[PDB]
């Protein structure tokens, strides 16, 4: 599953975790086996203006 | 008095049913002996804790 996020909800991406992007974007499930990767995207995902 | 032995079998019932009701007071290290208030107060995983 791959989606672009805000620094401060890469937390929200984990099991049991609550949060605007957990409650009506991507949900986690608790009981979920596997591994939440992110990385900085700033240089290419980000524009002026 | 005569009858006290079969007095204090059925005391010592009533006491053994006493005592297992009023331990559902105790917290036993949780943050409230109340399931409700903790599922209320609590996020699901830590809840389940």
């Amino acid at each position: 599953d791959s989606f672009v996020i805000r620094g401060d909800e890469v937390r929200q991406i984990a099991p049991g975790q609550t949060g605007k992007i957990a409650d009506y974007n991507y949900k986690l499930p608790d009981d979920f086996t596997g591994c939440v990767i992110a990385w900085n995207s700033n240089n290419l995902d980000s524009k002026v203006g | 008095s005569p009858l006290g032995k079969l007095q204090d079998v059925v005391n010592q019932n009533a006491q053994a049913l006493n005592t297992l009701v009023k331990q559902l007071s105790s917290n036993f290290g949780a943050i409230s002996s109340v399931l409700n208030d903790i599922l209320s107060r609590l996020d699901p995983p830590e809840a389940e804790v």
